[PDB]
């Protein structure tokens, strides 16, 4: 409490997020469950580069 | 939105994007888009929701920021001034909120009582007759047909066609207020705005 | 020019033209079909969703979903969506 | 010469070369094609 | 004989073609390589406390 009247801030770090994506089965029905965003990060993290 | 009191409505309709080429969706304009999402029928091309007339003239529109500057300089190149002639776009958000009393002097009255010296049997004001006769026009509202503690707007059109003298228009029902409305010899509309107080207070004199 | 690219059952002209569903069958639009309660339907045809919503051009223009649904949107341009929210009838504060 | 090595319905000298999408059909790509709206893309086949 | 040489979840083509998940190693692409993970919990502070 007093680090933070030294003029300190408080940071909030996201470590990891569960979510989901949508495919949609070629007539306009789009499903979510199933789909965990989890199963591309790594892989898509790998070949990439941030910007 | 569309509020038309005793039952509001929300819609969503699809709107082109202009940096797709390949985007062929239907282009509308926003009085296409409005008679297509509440049903509206056009008995003179004035888009009718169930007989409560619906323009940008018989209510009044309400957008948010964003929206009212894609209007505004899509406005300029128009040659009908018409907002209703606008291409609807993506996240484009409007609002339409019905009056509550409301005449155009030719087939639509809405209001508990009437207006003191008509003179319709023309052919200006938009559309229709309009009103004449220099003097006085009033109405009593008995503060019955109106809601205790809510803020009101009261607007019209009006033309003076030789930009000759002034209209003054005062109102009486909270603060007794009086403005000075110099007409043009074009349309426009003034749009004051005045408020109900007291839970059955002592009336309402426009 | 009797094609139909996204297999929605409405041909590709017909979307672009403007067209009406006549015993379910999707059929070019004339002027006199108005004023006998026709009405006139235009959709994206490289989409088979044009609204974006569960049903296809064809599913809301034939009428053919749950009959809930507002007739506004059997049109292929507004969506079958609902905005659902709570209203307040009664405030009860206490001191317990 | 039109072959598609992976299958994704976008030929292997098209990937290499550059197209785009018309009428949900991959398409070789021409420079006129820009100032339509129209984008140059790339991928791997 | 063998359609997996390493022994893992994924076959010889699989693997020599780099054909699997794009966050495995590179020479997890070997046949004789293993692509096989090695997990482990590592301290970075320690607290000890009275009550
Ligand atoms: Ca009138
Ligand atoms: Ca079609
Ligand atoms: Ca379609
Ligand atoms: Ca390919
Ligand atoms: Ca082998």
């Amino acid at each position: 409490l007093k680090k933070l009247d030294a003029g300190k801030q408080i940071k909030l770090e996201t470590t990891q997020v569960s979510g989901n994506f949508g495919t949609k089965n070629s007539s306009g029905q789009i499903v979510t469950e199933g789909n965990s965003w989890s199963d591309y990060i790594s892989q898509i993290d790998s070949i990439s580069a941030s910007i | 939105i569309l509020d038309t009191e005793n039952e509001s409505y929300e819609r969503r309709v699809t709107a082109k994007n202009l940096q797709d080429p390949e985007d062929k969706t239907p282009e509308l304009t926003i009085g296409e888009a409005i008679e297509k999402a509440f049903g509206a029928t056009k008995k003179d091309g004035l888009l009718y929701f169930n007989d409560i007339p619906i323009d940008e003239s018989c209510v009044e529109l309400i957008f948010d920021d964003n929206t009212a500057n894609k209007i505004k300089d899509s406005l300029k190149t128009l040659s009908d001034k018409k907002i209703y002639n606008v291409k609807l776009e993506r996240g484009m958000n409007i609002l339409i909120k019905t009056p509550t009393y409301f005449t155009n002097f030719d087939d639509y009255n809405n209001y508990p009582s009437t207006w003191s010296n008509v003179n319709t049997t023309n052919q200006d004001g938009l559309q229709g007759s309009a009103n004449k006769l220099n003097g006085e026009t009033k109405i009593k509202i008995p503060m019955s047909e109106l809601k205790p503690y809510k803020r009101y707007v009261f607007s019209g059109y009006s033309k003076d066609p030789l930009t000759s003298n002034s209209i003054i228009v005062k109102i009486k029902a909270k603060e007794e207020k009086t403005d000075y409305l110099v007409p043009e010899q074009g349309y426009t509309k003034f749009s004051y705005e005045f408020e109900t107080t007291e839970k059955d207070s002592s009336n309402i004199e426009i | 020019e009797d094609l139909d690219t996204d297999n929605d059952n409405i041909p590709d002209s017909y979307e672009r033209n403007g067209y009406t569903i006549k015993d379910l069958i999707a059929v070019k639009w004339e002027d006199s079909f108005a004023e006998q309660g026709y009405k006139k339907y235009v959709s994206n045809y490289l989409e088979s969703n044009t609204a974006g919503d569960p049903y296809t051009d064809y599913e809301k223009a034939s009428g053919s979903f749950d009959k809930a649904i507002k007739t506004e949107a059997r049109d292929p341009l507004v969506a079958a969506y609902p905005i659902v929210g709570v209203g307040m009838e009664k405030l009860i504060i206490s001191t317990n």
